[PDB]
């Protein structure tokens, strides 16, 4: 089926460089107007760049002179070179096809955005890569209400996104709450994953949270004991 | 079977994938109809598309028998 | 540049409700307005173009009205599948611009939060850092306040919080506030308390723990 796949996203220091590549299946993207739309909290959905059905390049004001877009025919891909990156460029970048509709009057391009890629993340920050520290949130009398007890893991000071948090290698899914990460003044991220269980299960079951930080090759398995 | 198609943007005729021996037209009105005319959709199919409210559907079997309205079935 | 403002930004609705989102532009754009649906962690999907025409495959319960500067998206019969964030986008002038987005959340009955507190582990204390964590679980609505009191003195500028996205089973929320000090600051005090204000409580709940004890 028709689809868009994009790659090359990553994590760079301000003034650094990145190259996003986008490929299609089921259609030739040079037939259509292709666009890049980025999404981040604080600026929303924002149109960035475009390569129309005639080979012309287009750029938004806040990005002109730093980004370049081109067909690379030998790759069958749509490339976006991002130079002199700055912090506010941190966003999820979507490769997007514009609609081509035929009428009795002619062909009309980019009335809307019909096919979207999955999205690739781009992080620009002063921080360096760092694996997280995993601290247990031990269940106690102050973390039990009725027959239900709460226990969790504190995943502090890591960069960049993302981490994947599971409990008992996926065996535990019911009652799990994994919070969105927060950016601290250090420029490092920190989140917590919790899980409500029957308080009687703290003696019939062992709880191990698994934190995987792919950018730093870090995989932590912390046993959460009541104290 | 050779069939007109709205995939390309200069509408052309294409040999159709195996198993698809049918041609079709679909025409209806957008919210752009009063300023652009009716939408036109051309291509091939293995069976004829079901008709929905307020749209025309044509089918055939010879070659290039689903032309653009502003075109002829040559 | 044309500016798009959606109203409201969030709204609750039951399955079967008639949902109405409006979208307003900084000037006339005729009917060159599109509507997109987006689920979390997923790319947006096109729903309406030309302010009124449905994109093939979209259920007919969706409809779009409006021309000029005022536009409307309407779900006549709300279904579970339809709980997402909706964006309008103008295609009249360059550059293309989107609205801030509108989240459609599930309405349910008020639920008071279970409040849990966690002291810093021995492991974190070794590294000279102490983090106290307060957990509000399975509550509705989303609006809640959390104070931190160390030896009954309020705290400011040393805590941050995060809220889960609405649960798919019971449709509540959860919050985790994190008070972080040094091991030095943590040792000069005895009582660490979490004060919680929420609509589902008659009076604020307080959970505390004495250090070591």
């Amino acid at each position: 089926e028709v689809q868009l796949v994009e790659s090359g996203g990553g994590f760079v220091q301000p003034g650094g460089s990145l190259r996003l590549s986008c490929a299609a299946s089921g259609f030739t993207f040079s037939n259509f107007d292709m666009h890049w739309v980025r999404q981040s909290p604080g600026k929303g959905l924002e149109w960035v760049s475009g390569l129309d059905h005639s080979g012309g390049a287009h750029y938004a004001g806040s990005v002109k002179g730093r980004f370049t877009i081109s067909r690379e025919d030998a790759k069958n891909s749509l490339d976006l070179q991002m130079n002199n990156l700055r912090v506010d460029d941190t966003a999820v970048y979507f490769c997007v096809r514009g609609t081509l509709y035929h009428y009795t009057s002619g062909s009309y391009y980019s009335d809307a955005f019909d096919i979207w890629g999955q999205g690739t993340l781009v992080t620009v920050s002063s921080a360096s890569v760092k694996g997280p520290s995993v601290f247990p949130l031990a269940p106690s009398s102050k973390s039990t209400s009725g027959g239900t007890a709460a226990l969790g893991c504190l995943v502090k000071d890591y960069f960049p996104e993302p981490v994947t948090v599971s409990w008992n290698s996926g065996a535990l899914t019911s009652g799990v709450h994994t919070f969105p990460a927060v950016l601290q003044s250090s420029g490092l991220y920190s989140l917590s994953s919790v899980v409500t269980v029957p308080s009687s299960s703290l003696g019939t079951q062992t709880y191990i949270c698994n934190v995987n930080h792919k950018p730093s090759n870090t995989k932590v398995d912390k046993k959460v004991e009541p104290k | 079977i050779v069939c007109h198609t709205t995939a390309t943007s200069p509408i052309s005729a294409v040999t159709c994938p195996p198993g698809e021996n049918l041609c079709y037209r679909k025409m209806w009105c957008d919210a752009f109809c009063s300023s652009r005319g009716k939408v036109v959709e051309l291509g091939c199919a293995a069976t004829c598309p079901s008709k929905k409210p307020y749209e025309e559907v044509t089918c055939c079997s010879t070659d290039k028998c689903n032309p653009h309205p502003k075109q002829r079935p040559g | 540049e044309i500016v798009l403002t959606q109203s409201p930004s969030s709204l609750s609705a039951s399955v079967g409700d008639r949902v109405t989102i409006t979208c307003q532009a900084s000037q006339d754009i005729s009917n060159y307005l599109n509507w997109y649906q987006q689920k979390p962690g997923k790319a947006p999907k096109l729903l309406i173009y030309a302010a009124s025409s449905l994109e093939s495959g979209v259920p007919s319960r969706f409809s779009g009205s409006g021309s000029g500067t005022d536009f409307t998206l309407t779900i006549s019969s709300q279904q579970p599948e339809d709980f997402a964030t909706y964006y309008c986008q103008q295609a009249n002038s360059f550059p293309y611009t989107f609205g801030q987005g509108t989240k459609v959340e599930i309405k349910r009955t008020v639920a008071a939060p279970s409040v849990f507190i966690f002291p810093p582990s021995d492991e974190q204390l070794k590294s000279g850092t102490a983090s106290v964590v307060c957990l509000l679980n399975n509550f509705y609505p989303r609006e809640a306040k959390v104070q931190w009191k160390v030896d009954n003195a309020l705290q400011s500028g040393n805590s941050q919080e995060s809220v889960t996205e609405q649960d798919s089973k019971d449709s509540t929320y959860s919050l985790s506030s994190t008070l972080t000090l040094s091991k030095a600051d943590y040792e000069k005090h005895k009582v660490y308390a979490c004060e919680v204000t929420h609509q589902g409580l008659s009076s604020p709940v307080t959970k505390s723990f004495n250090r070591g004890e």
